[PDB]
């Protein structure tokens, strides 16, 4: 493969915030990459988005500043953005654009790949079945995660989702390769979060097996459009050319949606819901459909994004559309954090697709799923009793209501309450659940099959 | 237990830092070797430029390539001053080829005022009528383009293939 | 070259003949030169935001071009002055024009060049040395309190060829000469710096030191740190301005930059009337805080566009005084004003609006502003360390917290102080909603307390749970009357009432409560928690007795002690030694123990 | 004290490892740099001027 | 409604 | 000084709502004033809002109707709007645009001034500290009015805000003077205008009265210009004659409505409740012209009167009123249903200037602490009354009875006041002390002990 001498122009006919308009370009190509030289020696890059006649629309990842009309030059490559990809990217940190940010050199190009990736045949996917041990009673049990699944996290401002990310990182494992390769990317976050992540990884000795991309709040916002794909391409290369199991973390997709809004508003397209472009649904489908196993190979990808929450409206467009793509979701609650619970997780809004994963025949044990469902129902009824108590006085309470309330306080104070670094075996969690169940006399446990009730209740 | 875990954590931190520094040094050394190879390539092509006979043939080829990439009625050429006798004949040979290839006429001129600086090993540049569009068909840019295309094969040759590369696709 | 005005619409100006123009360039518009900035280019036409009032401008007026973006000037004499939205020495302007008003196209140098200063060369500078920019190379006693230190800006280096001796020197006078590659560049006491850029630093450091504020509730519950970021949304009228002024008057910092955007000039005149009289003590020398403060005011009625320039100029000055090597903080007033200005500008430009009419990139700009704060290690071979704290004020419409401004703001700031209007309506002047406020810097300060106030750490914790239990019980009080609760519940209600009445209430205008030292606060908290402990122990011990004590019995037995508890806060810091106050508090504690023993 | 001693020892071990790797890489470059350079030089000689595929008349 | 008015306004060109 | 003739165009390219499109305009100037001639003999006026190329736009103050593209003509003064100014305005009555309506002559201008005024340098202005004796206990005791201060009067439909304005301007004084009054209406019922004129005639002080009138039947757009002219007159008197001037505006709600109408015609970015987004700058411009200035004995006091759409206070109009002024008075419809002549709710009516004219040397030593204690006691009274409304009567304690008695006596004596009564501040503090004596000595946690010893008996 080769190409011919690249074209250069000096025909900047327009500038509108993060966009640039050119004219008299021969045979433009959609989604081509260009290189811009300002009147000074600075150099930048952009991507094409629209073509018609001889008009080329581009967007600058490095922001627009110092651009003029008669002096700016642009250069045209041949093909779409193809990025270097190597196994040595482990131990190497970069910025949002992928340029090395630490003191090391440019990545040696083991192989070039398309940033957009490639579609995968549905036939070739393999259903994920290997349940994962997380060492958190809240996650395991009611919301256990198979390897290959794509569960998100929901977090309002000022909640300790970062600590949850660190905890799941340190506690990664399997129910009994002995670990996972972590592909972590950050989108518009303050210095404290980056320091926390870097320091925590360094303390645990996991720099040998982690590749970081860092996009900070002070960097231009435009490169946020590219950054997640730069993470995922490396992830899938490690998952389908090295057979290495991968846990890929993303965070604060709200900023990615914001960048999409910037571009759409700059392009004067028809807005959809709350100023978000309509096709951002398809865009999120694109960025989330990069997990799951595949036959003939080994290894996979487990997708865990974090989602910052505008106010607390579950019915906001971003969480809603993420709810239609990701199989499940884990919910972080503000009230629990107000009541000083280190993993403030509300079981009620949470849900995952574990009905076929954690059964017991080779997995934890037979009574697992039934126990989980019974606990969930009991918690729901307990919250109902709590709501009832807020209306009338304590006199109207029966024995059942006192039992339910007492169960609520015990479950909240013991089961969910769990300090950091406190790995818990799955069997221990189920035993704690059994201890909670023993409080109620055996007759009111309706969901439980009779045989399990005789076997395990006493 | 406080003192023990603090000591052990500090030890792990130091060990990890040492590993990171070692890997960074190794990668820097690899980059140094690659850059030295590129320097050797630059010297070798500088030697190659001196052979005038093949230089004229390559010059004609590159000129025709530029003319076919531009495709505009008005054109200008630029080159090192000392090589002008070659490029004028190059244009005189190339014009009929373009006329019979594109079935279209073209006026072509050579810049008698500006010339490529001496630091350029070889090559030429082209401009449209209005000097807004240009093409840099020089030896240096072509070298860089071919290198950016061909890094993977060079790495595979000079350091072997990746064992963990289980599948090409 | 020149340009010619093609059209006008409010604070925007379309022009022509701008082929060579570059964007974010300064421009001067009209016969009377009005400062401007480029925002948009098409062909040779352009778009210009005008920082002055628009009126009387006709079609075709000259448009002079300059080859620089917006920039400011740094050097001696900046402290104590006042500046318009652009750098303009307001006091010098009033003296110059000899008129009340500010002429629309007035032109005055940022700092007067006719004022000498006693410069002393750095003792370690020898001929031929290299400093690689960003390095101190002198010192100046611009005023009695602060010592202004001259530093070469970055992006500059070379060998020394001449250093001036010590002596008096006006501005614009050559002092240092360096020659890097055979080209000798001179320098003066005054440098320049683009406004929209960010001055680099050697490194960043984590927050590790508390920022005492003097206010009881903030320092006891939701403390901020130096280098930190804070936000104070509040309903329209809650005394936020007073919180800002009190913070400026009694901070731990060294230089304070008060930027009041979109405000009433009466507060500025009040500040000018008050700051000169109020003084403080450094190394045994008492001098006015006006010397360690700088002012930049942009009244609401002024041109709308200048608000953004004001906000940026504040942070640029504070960053310069961070490289200077001090601790500093700024009172950013009513960022929603900057948001509204941006909304007007975008609407005039016919962009695609986002939620509530504000353009989309508001959040990105707010992030780019806010990340510029923190503790840092600075350039310069002599080792220096500083910090910058931001204290923003927000005024959402209607007092609601659903507008996009606060929603974006809370996504960045680390500590939050919501203000509840109901408290303000009942004259509870430091109106802090303890139920919703939260500080993320609860960590990284436990060690400071370990070495100074180790006893204090669990006290505030206990206070939090008693308030939380009060809140949980309050609705049951509202819907169900009293006489249905145990004695523990009633005494906890009483303790919460005492906490609200005394520990939370602070009147900044009284002499006895204009500022609360920390030792006073911790003593009060210890007294209150000791009372709660003793009362709960008394009632629980007698819970199973045939003579179980009730709240009424306790109240009658030691009501005078309750009056003493309420009145302990009427003690001045001055004219009253710390030992005296501590002795009185210990004596009151002993009286309380005696009263509990007698029962 | 033992920890700093072992730190020095590990520094010696890792720097020896890096020296070995550097030597191996140098030999690997040496054995075929000439052939690779010849191949690249061949690559930067063949021009083949041609019209754009989509260009019409 | 305002968004729709603006998009129609721009579409009039 | 322009010695050149004015141009007279006829290229009325288009018309749309309250706007007119002109073309072939030679060097148009921004915000320029244009006179108009209809096909018949009537005359009008307008202002320029935007220009581009040879095109231009002119808003018409009198509204658009029966405007021809081939008969009308328009004339350019080549200047921003200016207005005649003279001290002779005293004793005179005008309508909007300052045109005479008292059957009198055109104003003999001593000078000409810019309508838009000019910002005042914050360095030069001087903070106000001179307390103003209003005679009303709710305004002097619980609040404060200073010379130079600005403050509105919240109201609603049917409330007696006009009577409050009548009393405050009638018996204005100083604690121990001319007070040239200016009074501009905004699309109000004519009966209210006649009422105010009758009250001024009753007080017999027409030497000091300048009136600008605007009935609701006048064109809506002219109301946008109406207030600025009055403010310009006030500035002239203040800073060129050392006249202490009070100013009153009847209804800014009409101003907001008219500005909304103009903006809706101009398809500008909306905000809350479809209001124009830039009211902040505009209202700040209107209200900023107040205070005092160094080296001069003049001053300006502003007293606008606002009408809420309903009982709500979070409506954008009052919300944007709140940021500007340093205090506000509140009128409660509920208290008006209780037949109390000044139905004033003290609680929502703080004044941000209760510092520089209160205390010993200004009014009296024990002022601020008495005000604060009264505030706290009233709030507690409201709370316990709310509790009584649900729990009953037998469940209330003695302190609750004391607070209820305090409320009853406070509403009977303090706020209650005659239509012409004039209490000094001193007797107001005496009444407050009489009310406070009801409680025991120990319960006043808002007062220092020294004052309690000094004034309790």
């Amino acid at each position: 493969y080769l190409s011919q001498p690249r074209l250069t122009y000096k025909t900047v006919s327009g500038v509108n915030g993060p966009l640039v308009i050119l004219d008299h370009v021969k045979f433009p190509r959609y989604a081509e990459i260009v290189h811009l030289t300002l009147p000074d020696g600075t150099k930048r890059s952009g991507q094409v988005l629209e073509v018609s006649g001889s008009k080329a629309v581009v967007q600058v990842f490095e922001g627009t500043s110092g651009i003029d009309a008669k002096k700016t030059s642009c250069e045209f490559t041949g093909d779409i953005l193809r990025t270097p990809v190597s196994e040595d990217m482990l131990g190497r940190v970069f910025n949002g654009s992928g340029k090395p940010i630490d003191r090391g050199p440019v990545v040696l190009a083991e192989d070039f790949l398309d940033i957009m990736g490639q579609p995968i045949n549905p036939q070739c996917r393999i259903y994920p079945e290997e349940m994962i041990q997380t060492g958190i009673s809240a996650i395991d049990g009611m919301n256990s995660i198979a390897r290959g699944q794509k569960i998100p996290i929901f977090s309002a401002a000022g909640l300790p989702h970062n600590e949850i990310a660190a905890q799941i990182c340190r506690q990664a494992g399997l129910v009994k390769e002995e670990n996972f390769a972590i592909v972590f990317a950050a989108m518009g976050v303050n210095m404290e979060t980056a320091r926390f992540f870097k320091s925590d990884f360094e303390e645990n000795g996991s720099m040998d097996n982690v590749c970081l991309f860092l996009n900070l709040a002070n960097d231009p916002t435009i490169e946020r459009i590219i950054t997640p794909r730069l993470a995922l391409t490396t992830a899938e290369f490690l998952a389908y050319q090295c057979e290495k199991h991968v846990l890929v973390i993303l965070t604060d997709m709200s900023s990615y949606a914001e960048a999409l809004r910037e571009v759409s508003a700059a392009r004067e397209e028809v807005p959809g819901r709350r100023g978000f472009p309509g096709y951002m649904y398809t865009d999120l489908a694109t960025i989330y459909e990069r997990a799951g196993r595949v036959e003939g190979r080994n290894g996979s990808i487990t997708q865990i994004p974090i989602l910052t929450m505008p106010n607390d409206d579950i019915t906001h467009p971003i969480p809603d559309l993420t709810g239609y793509i990701t199989e499940g979701q884990i919910y972080v609650d503000r009230q629990l954090h107000n009541r000083q619970i280190y993993p403030p997780i509300n079981v009620l809004p949470s849900l995952s697709r574990l009905m076929k994963s954690a059964i017991g025949e080779g997995m934890t044990r037979k009574d697992h799923a039934d126990v989980s469902n019974q606990l969930y129902a009991c918690y729901a009824i307990g919250k109902d009793v709590q709501a009832m108590k807020a209306v009338v006085g304590e006199e109207a309470l029966t024995s059942d209501d006192l039992l339910y309330l007492e169960f609520l306080q015990k479950f909240e104070k013991n089961f969910i309450t769990q300090g950091p670094y406190e790995n818990r075996t799955v069997y221990e969690t189920l035993d704690i659940g059994w201890q909670l169940l023993r409080i109620f006399p055996k007759e009111m446990l309706k969901r439980i099959p009779q045989s399990t009730l005789s076997e395990f209740y006493p | 237990e406080k003192k023990e875990k603090q000591i052990e954590q500090q030890k792990k931190i130091q060990m990890s830092n040492l590993m990171n520094q070692a890997r960074l040094k190794v990668l820097r050394a690899r980059d140094d070797l690659i850059t030295d190879l590129l320097n050797e390539a630059k010297q070798r092509l500088s030697k190659v430029v001196k052979d005038t006979t093949r230089y004229q043939v390559l010059l004609d080829g590159l000129v025709l390539q530029g003319l076919y990439q531009l495709l505009e009625p008005r054109m200008i050429v630029r080159c090192r001053k000392q090589d002008f006798p070659l490029v004028k004949a190059a244009v005189q040979k190339a014009i009929p080829m373009y006329k019979i290839a594109t079935k279209k006429d073209v006026d072509v001129q050579i810049d008698q005022e500006a010339y490529l600086p001496e630091e350029i090993a070889g090559g030429v540049e082209i401009y449209n009528g209005d000097r807004k569009i240009k093409v840099s068909n020089t030896l240096e840019s072509r070298l860089d383009l071919i290198a950016q295309q061909m890094m993977p094969e060079v790495r595979g040759a000079l350091f072997g293939a990746n064992a963990n590369r289980k599948f090409l696709d | 070259t020149f340009g010619y005005v093609h059209g006008v619409s409010g604070p925007v100006v379309t022009a022509c003949d701008m082929a060579g123009a570059a964007m974010y360039e300064l421009v001067r518009v009209g016969h009377s030169e009005l400062v401007g900035e480029i925002i948009r280019l098409e062909g040779d036409m352009a778009t210009i935001q005008v920082y002055e009032e628009t009126s009387g401008v006709s079609v075709g007026d000259p448009v002079l071009r300059t080859g620089k973006p917006l920039s400011v000037e740094l050097g001696p004499g900046i402290m104590g002055a006042i500046f318009d939205g652009i750098q303009r020495p307001l006091s010098d302007i009033s003296s110059q024009t000899q008129s009340i008003y500010i002429p629309r196209g007035v032109n005055v140098s940022a700092l007067s060049r006719d004022i000498k200063w006693e410069f002393i060369p750095s003792k370690n500078l020898r001929v031929g040395s290299h400093i690689t920019g960003g390095d101190i190379y002198g010192i100046v006693n611009e005023n009695s309190l602060i010592k202004h230190k001259i530093m070469l800006p970055p992006r500059n280096r070379g060998s020394v060829t001449y250093i001036a001796p010590p002596g008096n020197y006006d501005a614009s006078d050559v002092v240092l000469e360096l020659e890097f590659e055979g080209v000798k560049e001179k320098f003066s006491m005054v440098q320049v710096w683009p406004v929209r850029q960010v001055r680099p630093v050697t490194e960043k450091l984590p927050a590790n030191h508390p920022l005492l504020t003097g206010q009881r509730v903030l320092d006891a519950l939701f403390p901020c740190v130096q280098g930190g970021t804070t936000a104070i949304p509040g309903a329209f009228g809650c005394g936020k301005t007073v919180i800002s002024q009190s913070l400026s008057k009694y901070s731990n910092s060294d230089v304070i930059i008060y930027v009041g955007c979109g405000e009433r000039g009466n507060e500025m005149s009040e500040v000018l009337r008050d700051f000169p009289e109020l003084t403080m003590e450094v190394d045994g020398k008492v001098e006015s805080i006006m010397k360690r403060t700088a002012l930049v005011a942009n009244t609401s009625n002024m041109p709308v566009a200048a608000r953004e320039a004001s906000i940026y100029t504040g942070i640029t000055l504070s960053e310069y005084f961070r490289d200077m090597g001090y601790h500093v903080s700024m009172m950013a007033d009513s960022t929603s004003r900057w948001a509204e200005a941006l909304r007007e500008i975008s609407g005039r430009l016919a962009e695609m609006p986002a939620d509530s009419g504000y353009p989309a990139y508001l959040g990105a700009r707010l992030a780019s502003f806010y990340e510029r704060a923190g503790r840092v290690k600075c350039l310069g071979n002599p080792e220096r360390e500083g910090s910058v704290s931001i204290v923003g004020a927000v005024s959402p419409p209607g007092g609601d917290f659903s507008d996009p401004v606060t929603s974006a703001t809370l996504g960045i700031v680390q500590v939050f102080w919501g203000l509840d209007k109901k408290l303000a309506q009942r004259k509870h002047f430091p109106s802090v909603n303890w139920l919703i406020s939260y500080s993320k810097y609860m960590r990284a300060l436990d060690e400071y307390y370990d070495k100074h106030f180790t006893e204090f750490v669990p006290l505030r914790t206990k206070a939090k749970e008693i308030l939380q239990e009060e809140e949980d019980l309050a609705e049951i009080v509202q819907l169900v009357g009293k006489a249905s609760l145990a004695e523990t519940d009633k005494i906890t209600l009483e303790v919460a009432k005492l906490i609200k009445d005394d520990f939370l209430q602070q009147n900044g205008y009284t002499p006895y409560d204009r500022f609360c030292p920390f030792y006073k606060t911790v003593g009060m908290l210890s007294n209150m928690i000791s009372f709660y402990d003793m009362a709960r122990r008394a009632v629980e011990t007698t819970a199973q007795s045939d003579n179980k004590i009730t709240w009424s019995i306790i109240r009658e037995h030691m009501g005078e002690i309750l009056y003493k508890l309420s009145s302990m806060k009427f003690k001045d810091p001055v004219k009253d030694g710390e030992a005296k106050i501590k002795a009185d508090y210990a004596q009151l504690l002993e009286d309380m123990q005696n009263a509990f023993r007698s029962l | 004290q033992a920890a700093m001693g072992s730190q020095g020892n590990l520094s010696a071990e890792v720097e020896q490892a890096t020296r070995r790797q550097v030597q191996g890489m140098q030999s690997s470059q040496q054995r075929n740099r000439e052939r690779v350079l010849a191949q690249l030089l061949g690559m930067v000689c063949e021009v083949r001027p041609q019209v754009h595929p989509n260009y019409r008349v | 409604f305002y968004r729709l008015k603006k998009i129609q306004e721009k579409k009039k060109i």
